[PDB]
C-alpha cells in the first residue's frame, strides 16, 4: 500500500542544459536543487548518477 | 381637388432621461485573510547528501 507519495518538480541546472542537454542530447539521472531553502539531492532509483 | 395638408406633427415632450441596464459586475469588497502556512518536512540525511 502506498503511504504517501512525494511528487515535485526540479529545475535543471546550467551546467547541466548546455553541456549536457544541448550538446551530447543526454541528461543527469540525479536531482541537485535547493528545496525549501535547502539544498537536496535525488538519485534516479536510489542508483549512482547516470 | 382637394389635396392633403402637412401631417400634425409629432407632439415631443421634452425632459430629462437616466438609463439603466442590467448589472453584470460583481459586487467587490475588501476582505483580509488571516492565516498559517504549515509546513512539515521528512528528510533523510544521507552519508554525503540530504
Amino acid at each position: 500500500q502506498f503511504m504517501g507519495i512525494f511528487e515535485d518538480r526540479a529545475p535543471v541546472p546550467f551546467e547541466e542544459v548546455i553541456d549536457k542537454i544541448n550538446a551530447k542530447g543526454v541528461c543527469r539521472s540525479t536531482a541537485k536543487y535547493v528545496r525549501n531553502n535547502m539544498e537536496t539531492t535525488a538519485f534516479h532509483r536510489d542508483d549512482h548518477e547516470t | 381637388r382637394r389635396c392633403p395638408t402637412r401631417p400634425e406633427g409629432q407632439n415631443y415632450t421634452e425632459g430629462i432621461a437616466v438609463v439603466f441596464k442590467e448589472n453584470i459586475a460583481p459586487y467587490k469588497f475588501k476582505a483580509t485573510m488571516y492565516y498559517k502556512d504549515v509546513t512539515v518536512s521528512q528528510v533523510w540525511f544521507g552519508h554525503r547528501y540530504s
